[PDB]
């Protein structure tokens, strides 16, 4: 009840709404806060969709070295990576990590196109026992996030549990689930949200997002200090079509959830 | 400071490398790993990353120079003025003279500008990312916009999102 007063009181200091779920797996305990809801996932779903290229993998085992054409058509707004291969290609490989350590566009719309689309991310996620998880729309128009759409949307319990099944359990086979995890261990972005809320001495896989109406969201893989892993995921999101991103409330609310340990 | 639109125009396609990074600030710039043997320099905070530069050379050699540009949210369109309809009046063929006329000479900023051939401008790529009067934003999601690409000079596609 302390807890949830105090992450109460931050939504309410910060004017939007925030949506939080925190699995500890040493005891399978939860921290929930609008868990419920749905939120806007942008950017966060291209762990949804590297997840679904990774699964398929497991049939098709050379499939992260399969080459993918990158042309001018491709490029949709944001693509650090991809605008470097136009007229060339890209690996499988390749994508998934631009997808997961960069947020590049082109590369989740590729993920997104290889396994057949949106509705093909959304059947994976049904195939792991999520219900809630919808995937209905490419880069960019993804990350419209306007209040009262349930397109490209999920909750913070639906995405932490999911989030735990592919990264600690066994949602992929142990060699995916091992790529997985280190494609978000690697990436350094994010420091400014989840992480910016934890000591420094722990390990965090994350993938952030962003997107209309100041939407700043987070999912994270933790690895405290001496300590079973944690699931945290935060969402965020602001009644204003033109407002900034708020990746300190990510920052607060991770620092309310995680303290003591 | 950060990689900034101001040092994004001051660097010049036929700089070195060391010019780049003398203008950047090479607190702000890394080569290698996704990059390759490019020059890649982060400005602030944006999106899930960071406005940026991309600066690619004509060769890895350390006197090469720059025939690549590419930019986001380094800069801003002057005087935006694109709309659905004169979206709708870009056709593919045009020139690059005749979008510029269309969708207003204030609408785009250059997303990327690629000479194959530096010094020469035969085979030169261009992409433009066009903004309506409130659709650039340097920190947050776009609302409303167009990439507009070019080879040789002659527009051969087209894209929208959100325009009115």
């Amino acid at each position: 009840a302390d807890v949830q007063q105090k992450l109460a009181e931050l939504e309410r200091q910060s004017g939007g709404r925030l949506g939080v779920a925190l699995i500890n797996t040493a005891d399978n305990s939860q921290i929930l806060y609008r868990a419920d809801e749905r939120f806007a996932m942008c950017s966060t779903s291209k762990v949804m969709a590297a997840a679904a290229v990774l699964k398929k993998s497991e049939s098709e085992p050379n499939l992260l070295n399969q080459r993918v054409e990158i042309k001018k058509s491709d490029l949709v707004n944001y693509n650090p990576i991809a605008e470097k291969h136009v007229n060339g290609t890209m690996s499988l490989a390749e994508l998934s990590a631009a997808a997961l350590q960069y947020s590049d566009n082109v590369a989740m719309n590729k993920l997104i196109a290889h396994v057949g689309g949106p509705a093909s991310v959304t059947a994976f996620a049904r195939q792991l026992g999520d219900e809630t998880f919808r995937l209905d729309r490419t880069e960019p128009t993804l990350n419209t996030a306007i209040p009262g759409d349930p397109r490209d949307t999920t909750s913070p319990r639906a995405m932490a549990q999911t989030l735990r099944n592919l990264t600690l359990g066994k949602a992929l086979g142990d060699s995916q689930r091992a790529q997985l995890v280190t494609w978000m261990k690697g990436n350094t972005t994010g420091a400014a949200s989840i992480q910016a809320g934890l000591p420094a001495s722990w390990v965090v896989g994350d993938k952030t997002g962003s997107g209309g109406y100041g939407t700043t969201n987070d999912i994270a893989v933790i690895w405290p200090k001496d300590r079973a892993p944690l699931i945290l995921v935060t969402y965020f999101t602001q009644p204003q079509p033109k407002a900034e991103s708020r990746r300190d409330v990510l920052a607060s609310a991770a620092k309310i959830v995680t303290d003591g340990l | 400071g950060v990689m900034t639109g101001a040092k994004f125009t001051q660097i010049q396609f036929g700089m070195t490398r060391q010019q780049v990074l003398d203008i950047a600030g090479a607190e702000n710039c890394e080569t290698g790993g996704s990059f390759g043997d490019s020059i890649h320099c982060r400005g602030h905070a944006a999106g899930d990353y960071y406005a940026y530069a991309t600066f690619g050379f004509t060769s890895a050699a350390a006197d090469a120079k720059v025939d690549s540009k590419s930019q986001w949210k380094l800069l801003a369109p002057s005087a935006p003025t694109l709309t659905l309809a004169k979206f709708n009046q870009v056709t593919v063929g045009m020139t690059r003279a005749q979008v510029l006329a269309t969708v207003g000479q204030g609408s785009c900023t250059t997303w990327s500008e690629y000479y194959p051939a530096y010094p020469s401008t035969a085979g030169v790529t261009l992409s433009l990312s066009c903004f309506d009067v409130d659709g650039y934003s340097s920190t947050g999601f776009y609302r409303g916009s167009a990439h507009l690409w070019f080879t040789d000079g002659v527009l051969q596609g087209k894209r929208q999102w959100d325009l009115v």
